[PDB]
RNA sequence: CUGCAUUAAAAAUUUCGGUUGGGGCGACCUCGGAGCAGAACCCAACCUCCGAGCAGUACAUGCUAAGACUUCACCAGUCAAAGCGAACACUCAAUUGAUCCAAUAACUUGACCAACGGAACAAGUUACCCUAGGGAUAACAGCGCAAUCCUAUU
RNA sequence: CAAACCUACCGAGCCUGGUGAUAGCUGGUUGUCCAAGAUAGAAUCUUAGUUCAACUUUAAAUUUGCCCACAGAACCCUCUAAAUCCCCUUGUAAAUUUAACUGUUAGUCCAAAGAGGAACAGCUCUUUGGACACUAGGAAAAAACCUUGUAGAGAGAGUA
RNA sequence: ACUAACCCCUAUACCUUCUGCAUAAUGAAUUAACUAGAAAUAACUUUGCAAGGAGAGCCAAAGCUAAGACCCCCGAAACC
C-alpha cells in the first residue's frame, strides 16, 4: 500500500563536510528561506497538493520568502522533492521605507536594495 | 515501528529461565502488599498521581519550631524493655491477654501521647487541615508544648478544644480558659484568628483575640492588645476553622503598632494577617503550640451581628452551575417529546400577538 | 500502544508457564511410610 | 513474486541504473607501476 | 456536597469516600490508620507508640485491637471526624478481633457509613 | 455465512478531550481499557464519564477484587515481585461543585 | 423446535386488575408469585389465571 | 399522490400519513416507534421504555410528509385543553 | 317456476422470486465469531470455515430522566448519572420479523412472512412461438494467456 | 389432426372504437457566451431501475476549518510492516449551520498491500495512491507511462 | 502558408451508445419545409399593506396579498 512518508530524522543533520561544500554557517543560521516550485503538482498525492497550496507555490519558478522556523520547515520537508530551497542574503541589510521600491532579488539569492540599472564603473 | 522504553520495564528484573523455580505469591495479600508498595514508586510514564495527586514544591518545608528535645535512647530503651518484662511477668496480666478481656485507661494513655507523639500528630493533622498553607504561606511547626483550652458554659460544664472539633458560637461567646505548662521568666503571646471568617477579602482573615506578655501561666495579667471577639460564621457560608496560636517571647516586645481600640467592632480594623506579622516579628518571635476547632452558624450569631457589630447578618447559599445542554437543532432526530422542554424557560402558556 | 515506548506493559502470560532423570539428578523418587498406627503414619 | 522476471517500472528502472556500483579507478594501472 | 471519587469498578478497593479507615496487621504490630481520599492522613493509632504500651500486654492480640480501637475512637472524636468507611477483605472481616474493633467504633461514637452525596 | 459487519467499537474520545457527564468514552467487546477515576462501565463494558472534564489515559497497577476468583487465581501463581499492569482511563473534573453567594441582607 | 415453555398471565389478588406476563414450564403447577402492584404502591400476591401461548 | 384531482383539479392528501403522524405548527412532525406493541415479553424494560415515547422526524422525512399533506393540516389550531399546545412553538432557537 | 344450500361438469382471471457456463441432481438467500482487513473506524467473492432460530436465574425483569454511541441512509438497535419507590439497567456472540389486520373489557397476544425490510392468496411447457433490447452476455470467428503440451539444448 | 384452412404474413381472421394503450427497453431531444462541477454505502420479486446516503450546485447565517509539537490509543498473539486516529504552534482561507432542488454511483488502466480449498503467471474481487472520462509536449502509431495545467494576440526568450 | 492552384509541414470525419470507437458498433445519398419540457406544494427575488393581510370563505406568535420563475417526442408484441 502507498501511504505518506516518514522521513528519518537522521537526514537533516549538517555534517562538517556539507558545511564548507554549501557555505552554510551552523552557528549563524539563515533568517529566511527562498522556495521555488520546479515540479508539477500533477501525478502527486493529494496531501502534497495541499502543502503546495498553503505555501503559495502555485505558479512554478516564482520565488517566495518563508520563515526559517520548525513549523514552516515541517511543511517544507513534505514537498522537498518538488521545490528548491535557498537562503536569503541581505548584503545591504533589511531595506528601509525610502528604498522599499528600489529592491531587486538577484538570481544568486540576495536582495540588493540599490537597483540603478547602470553599469558598474569598476 | 517500535520505540525503546525510556526506563526499565516493571517485570524486567524477574528471570524467566527459572520461572517455575521461583516462589509464587500463593496468596492475595502478598500480591496486594507488593501492589501498593510499587504503586507509590515514581514512574517515567503517565500515572494517576501525575494528574490527580496534589503537587508539592521541590523546596523542603521550612521549619520555624523549637529545636527538638534530646533524650538518651539507650537508657529509655532499657527502661522500656524492663517495663514490659515485669508486665509480662504477672500471670493476672497474662490471664487477661489470653482471655481477650484486658482493658487500658484511655485518659492515662492520652496524657502520655501528648508528651511523646502529640506534637508530631498535631503537626501532621494541622497540615491536612490547611493551616500551614493559608497562614505562614507554607511552613512547618511542631507544637512541642501541649495546650488545653476549655470553654466555660453553664456552671459546671466545659467545652474543650483539642484539634478541629466542633464548637458552637454560643459556647464560644465568653472568653475561654488557657492552660499550658511554663516556668518563671517566660513571656507568652496568645492569638486567635478566623481563617474563613472574612466577608470582603478572601486572602485576608479576621482577628478575634490577642493576649501578649503572659507571665508564666498567669493569663489574667497579660496585656490585652485586642479585645476578645466571639466568632461570627455567616449562615449558609459553610463551616469555618478558628485557630488558637501560642507564642513564646524570648524578650519583651512592644505591640503598639498592632494595638486595637477597646472595643474593636470594626471589620476593617479587625482584619489581620499572620503573614507579614510573624515576618516582622520572627527576629524575637517563635511559636509554641497550636489548637483549632470548627465552627458553624447558630442562633447566637444573630445576636453578634445585630448588636456587637451593629450590622445586618448576611445569608449565603450554595449555588450549583446550571445544567449543560447541547445546542438546540431545528430538527431533533429521534428525540423524545420532552426535548423542547429542556430549552423552555417558562412553563406558563404563551399566545404571542393574540 | 505498539508505537509508544510503553508497549507491552500489560504482558502477563510470559511470567506464567505455557519421568526420565538427568545425568546429575534423579527423575522421580517415592517414599513409602507403612505403619499400624494411622496417626503416626500421617504425622511423619 | 512472479516467474516471468516481473518486468520493471520505468521509474524504478532509472533508479537502479543511476545507483549502479562504480569501482574505484587508480591513476596508474598497478600492473604498469614499478 | 463534595464530589466523591466514583469509578474503579474493575479494581479493589473502590474510592467513593471522603475519609477511609485502613488497618495494617504486621508480625509484631497492628496499625490503625485513618486518611483522606487524596492521600493525606489525619490521625493514627499504632501500638509502636509508648503511650499505650505501658498498659497492654502484647501488641499482636485482640486486646491490642481493642486498645487501639478505643484510642482511635477517642482520637476521631476529638479530631472532629465522625463518619468514615471500612472496606475489608472477606477473611479479615470475618476475624473476631475486627468485629470487636468495629464495636469500639460504635461505643466510641464513630460511624463507618459515609453519608450519601447530595447531588440536587 | 459470516457476512456480519463491523461493530464500530473503539475509542470515542481521545486523550485530552473535553467531555460532559454521560458521554461515552469507549466501547469494547473485551476489557481492553479499564475505568479509572470518575469513569463508569455498563454491562457491555462501555466506558462513560460520570463527571465533566478532561480525558486522560495512564498505566496503573491491577489489583483484582477478592470475589473475582478467576483473577485471584491468576495473581497467586505469579513469581515473587511481579506486578500486573493495565491501561486505565480517567476524567479530570474542571468546574467546582458550586459557590457560596449572598442571597439576602437581614 | 419443540415448545417447552409457555407464556402465562399473572393477575393481582388485590382486585386492582393489574396483570403482567411471564414464562413458565408446561410441566409445572400454577405459579403464585409475589409482585409489585403499581396501583396499591406495594407488593402483593399474583396468581395465574390463563395461558397466553406456548414458546 | 394526486397532484390534480379529477373533480376539483387540486392537490389531494395521503390519508396514510394522517393516521400515523402528528404535525406541530412549527414544522416538526411527531411519530410513534415501530413495533412498540409487538412481542413485549421478549424485550428488556429499558428497550420497552424507549419504545413508547413520541419522537421527531429529520429534515428529509419532514419534507416528505409536508409534500403528501395539503395546507389544511399546516394551519394553526386552537383546540381547548390541547395536550401538545406548549410544543407548537420553538423557544430560544438560534439559526 | 323462484329463492337458498351441496356435488359434479364445462369454464373464467392471473402468475411462472433471485444466485450457482448451461442441463440434470443439488446447494444458498436472515444473524453472530476468527482468517483477508497486522496499529482509530470501515473494507468485497465463487470466499475458508465454525456456529444461531434457545435456555437459565429473577419476579422492583418497577416508574421517571441529564447526557451519549451505532453495522456507513431510514427503520431500527445500545449505554446511562440523577430522582421517585424499593432492597441492605441479570447470565448468554447470534438465540430474531415491520405495517395492515385478527383476538381481547383492558393489559397483552398472534409469522420457518426462513425469498428472513415481509405482495393477503398464483405451477409447468413451447423446436408453433411473438415483442423490446443486450457482444454489459454464450455458441462461429478473431485477441489475451500457455495452464498443460510439444520440440531444442544442459 | 398437417396445430391444416377460414380473401396472397391464423398457436387464433379483418375493420372501427376504448387509444395519444403500456413499455425499468431502443432511438431522438433546435440560438450565443461564462462559471462551478466525478467513482464511500444501504435497502429493494433488486443489481438495464428506484429511494435514502455520499458526492456536486445556488442563496443566506455563523466561526473556526485544513495542515499539525509533545502527551495519548491491548492484551493471548514479535509476518516485531508501510502507516493511521487524536492533535497545540505555524503556514494558510476556509469550515460549520439554514433554505431549495436536480444529476452520478453498469467505470478503465498503472504503482503498492492483499483475497479467492496452503494456484509465483493468468482470471475474478477488496484497500491506499495516481492518471483517464479536461489542455499540451515526449515515449514510433498510443485514453491510463514521463513532463506539464486556468485558458488571448506576438514572425521573442529560458527550460521540463 | 507562399510570388505561385498543386508541390513543403501539420492534422486518425459527425452524432449516439460504452471504462474505452479513426474504428470493421448504430444512424445519415442530398435539398426544402414540418418535427420534441406542459404544472407553482414549499422555498427564492421584487411591489403593496402591516399585528394585521385579502374585493365574504383563508392564513397569521411578521404575517398576508400579488407577480416572476422548474417538470419532452416516436416506437411494440398484446387485452376488451
Ligand atoms: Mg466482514
Ligand atoms: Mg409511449
Ligand atoms: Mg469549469
Amino acid at each position: 500500500k502507498f501511504t505518506r512518508s516518514r522521513i528519518p530524522e537522521k537526514v537533516f543533520q549538517a555534517s562538517p563536510e556539507d558545511h564548507e561544500k554549501y557555505g552554510g554557517d551552523p552557528q549563524n543560521p539563515h533568517k529566511l528561506h527562498i522556495v521555488t516550485r520546479i515540479k508539477s503538482t500533477r501525478r502527486r498525492p493529494y496531501w502534497e497538493k495541499d502543502i503546495i497550496k498553503m505555501l503559495g507555490l502555485e505558479k512554478a519558478h516564482t520565488p517566495q520568502v518563508h520563515k526559517n522556523i520548525p513549523s514552516v520547515n515541517a511543511k517544507l520537508k513534505v514537498v522537498k522533492h518538488l521545490i528548491r530551497i535557498k537562503p536569503l542574503k541581505l548584503p545591504q541589510g533589511l531595506p528601509a521605507e525610502e528604498n522599499m521600491s528600489n529592491t531587486c532579488l538577484k538570481s544568486t539569492g540576495e536582495l540588493v536594495v540599490q537597483w540603478h540599472l547602470k553599469p558598474v564603473e569598476q | 515501528r517500535r520505540t525503546p522504553p525510556l526506563g526499565p520495564m516493571p517485570n524486567s528484573d524477574i528471570d524467566l529461565s527459572n520461572l517455575e523455580r521461583l516462589e509464587k505469591y500463593r496468596s492475595f495479600d502478598r500480591y496486594r502488599r507488593r501492589a501498593e508498595q510499587e504503586a507509590q514508586a515514581p514512574h517515567w510514564w503517565r500515572t494517576y498521581r501525575e494528574y490527580f495527586g496534589e503537587k508539592t514544591d521541590p523546596k523542603e518545608k521550612i521549619d520555624i519550631g523549637l529545636p527538638p528535645p534530646k533524650v538518651s535512647r539507650t537508657q529509655q530503651l532499657l527502661e522500656r524493655k524492663q517495663a514490659i518484662q515485669e508486665l509480662r511477668a504477672n500471670v493476672e496480666e497474662e490471664r487477661a491477654a489470653r482471655l481477650r478481656t484486658a482493658s487500658v485507661p484511655l485518659d492515662a494513655v492520652r496524657a502520655e501521647w501528648e508528651r511523646t507523639c502529640g506534637p508530631y500528630h498535631k503537626q501532621r493533622l494541622a497540615e491536612y487541615y490547611g493551616l500551614y498553607r493559608d497562614l505562614f504561606h507554607g511552613a512547618t511547626f511542631v507544637p512541642r508544648v501541649p495546650l488545653h483550652v476549655a470553654y466555660a458554659v453553664g456552671e459546671d460544664d466545659l467545652m474543650p478544644v483539642y484539634c478541629g472539633n466542633e464548637v458552637t458560637p454560643t459556647e464560644a461567646a465568653q472568653a475561654p480558659e488557657v492552660t499550658y505548662e511554663a516556668e518563671e521568666g517566660s513571656l507568652w503571646t496568645l492569638l486567635l484568628t478566623s481563617l474563613d471568617g472574612h466577608l470582603l477579602e478572601p486572602d485576608a482573615e479576621y482577628l478575634h483575640w490577642l493576649l501578649t506578655n503572659i507571665p508564666g501561666n498567669r493569663v489574667a495579667e497579660g496585656q490585652v492588645t485586642c479585645p476578645y471577639l466571639p466568632p461570627f460564621p455567616a449562615r449558609g457560608s459553610g463551616i469555618h476553622r478558628l485557630a488558637f496560636l501560642l507564642f513564646k517571647q524570648d524578650q519583651p516586645i512592644d505591640f503598639s503598632e498592632d494595638a486595637r481600640p477597646s472595643p474593636c467592632y470594626q471589620l476593617a480594623q479587625r482584619t489581620f494577617r499572620t503573614f507579614d506579622f510573624y515576618k516582622k516579628h520572627q527576629e524575637t518571635m517563635t511559636p509554641a503550640g497550636l489548637s483549632f476547632f470548627q465552627c458553624r452558624w447558630d442562633d447566637s450569631v444573630t445576636y453578634i451581628f445585630h448588636q456587637l457589630l451593629d450590622m445586618r447578618e448576611p445569608v449565603f447559599e450554595f449555588v450549583r452551575p446550571p445544567p449543560y445542554h447541547p445546542k438546540q437543532k431545528r430538527f431533533p432526530h429521534r428525540q423524545p417529546l420532552r426535548y423542547l422542554d429542556r430549552y423552555r424557560d417558562s412553563h406558563e402558556p404563551t399566545y404571542g400577538i393574540y | 500502544y505498539k508505537t509508544k515506548p510503553t508497549h507491552g506493559i500489560g504482558k502477563y502470560k510470559h511470567l506464567i508457564k505455557a519421568n526420565l532423570g538427568t545425568d546429575y539428578e534423579y527423575g522421580v523418587l517415592n517414599i513409602h511410610l507403612t505403619a499400624y498406627d494411622m496417626t503416626l503414619a500421617e504425622s511423619y | 513474486v512472479t516467474r516471468h522476471r516481473r518486468v520493471m517500472h520505468f521509474q524504478r528502472q532509472k533508479l537502479m541504473a543511476v545507483t549502479e556500483y562504480i569501482p574505484p579507478k587508480p591513476a596508474i594501472h598497478p600492473s604498469c607501476l614499478p | 456536597v463534595a464530589r466523591k471519587e466514583r469509578g474503579w469498578r474493575t479494581v479493589f478497593p473502590s474510592r467513593e469516600f471522603w475519609h477511609r479507615l485502613r488497618v495494617i496487621r504486621t508480625q509484631h504490630h497492628v496499625e490503625a490508620l485513618v486518611e483522606h481520599q487524596n492521600g493525606k492522613v489525619v490521625v493514627s493509632a499504632s501500638t509502636r507508640e509508648w503511650a499505650i504500651k505501658k498498659h497492654l500486654y502484647s501488641t499482636r492480640n485482640v486486646v491490642a485491637c481493642e486498645s487501639i480501637g478505643r484510642v482511635l475512637a477517642q482520637r476521631c472524636l476529638e479530631a472532629g471526624i465522625n463518619f468514615m468507611v471500612y472496606q475489608p477483605t472477606p477473611w479479615e472481616a470475618a476475624s473476631d478481633s475486627m468485629k470487636r474493633l468495629q464495636s469500639a467504633m460504635t461505643e466510641g461514637g464513630v460511624v463507618l457509613r459515609e453519608p450519601q452525596r447530595i447531588y440536587e | 455465512g459470516g457476512k456480519s459487519s463491523g461493530r464500530r467499537q473503539g475509542i470515542k474520545k481521545m486523550e485530552g478531550h473535553y467531555v460532559h457527564a454521560g458521554n461515552i468514552i469507549a466501547t469494547q467487546r473485551h476489557f481492553r481499557w479499564h475505568p479509572g477515576a470518575h469513569v463508569g462501565v455498563g454491562k457491555n463494558k462501555c466506558l462513560y464519564a460520570l463527571e465533566e472534564g478532561i480525558v486522560r489515559y495512564t498505566k496503573e497497577v491491577y489489583v483484582p477484587h477478592p470475589r473475582n476468583t478467576e483473577a485471584v487465581d491468576l495473581i497467586t501463581r505469579l513469581p515473587k515481585g511481579a506486578v500486573l499492569y493495565k491501561t486505565f482511563v480517567h476524567v479530570v473534573p474542571a468546574k467546582p461543585e458550586g459557590t457560596f453567594k449572598l442571597v439576602a441582607m437581614l | 423446535s419443540k415448545s417447552k415453555n409457555i407464556l402465562v398471565r399473572m393477575v393481582s389478588e388485590a382486585g386492582t386488575g393489574f396483570c403482567f406476563n411471564t414464562k413458565r414450564n408446561r410441566l409445572r403447577e400454577k405459579l403464585t408469585l409475589l409482585h409489585y402492584d403499581p396501583v396499591v404502591k406495594q407488593r402483593v400476591l399474583f396468581v395465574e389465571k390463563k395461558k397466553i401461548r406456548s414458546l | 399522490l394526486t397532484y390534480f384531482s379529477a373533480r376539483k383539479g387540486k392537490r389531494k392528501t395521503v390519508k396514510a400519513v394522517i393516521d400515523r403522524f402528528l404535525r406541530l405548527h412549527c414544522g416538526l412532525w411527531v411519530r410513534r416507534k415501530a413495533g412498540y406493541k409487538k412481542k413485549l415479553w421478549k424485550k428488556t424494560p429499558a428497550r420497552k421504555k424507549r419504545l413508547r415515547e413520541f419522537v421527531f422526524c429529520n429534515k428529509t422525512q419532514s419534507k416528505l410528509l409536508d409534500k403528501m399533506t395539503t395546507s389544511f393540516w399546516k394551519r394553526r389550531n386552537w383546540y381547548v385543553d390541547d395536550p401538545y399546545q406548549k410544543y407548537h412553538d420553538r423557544t430560544n432557537l438560534k439559526v
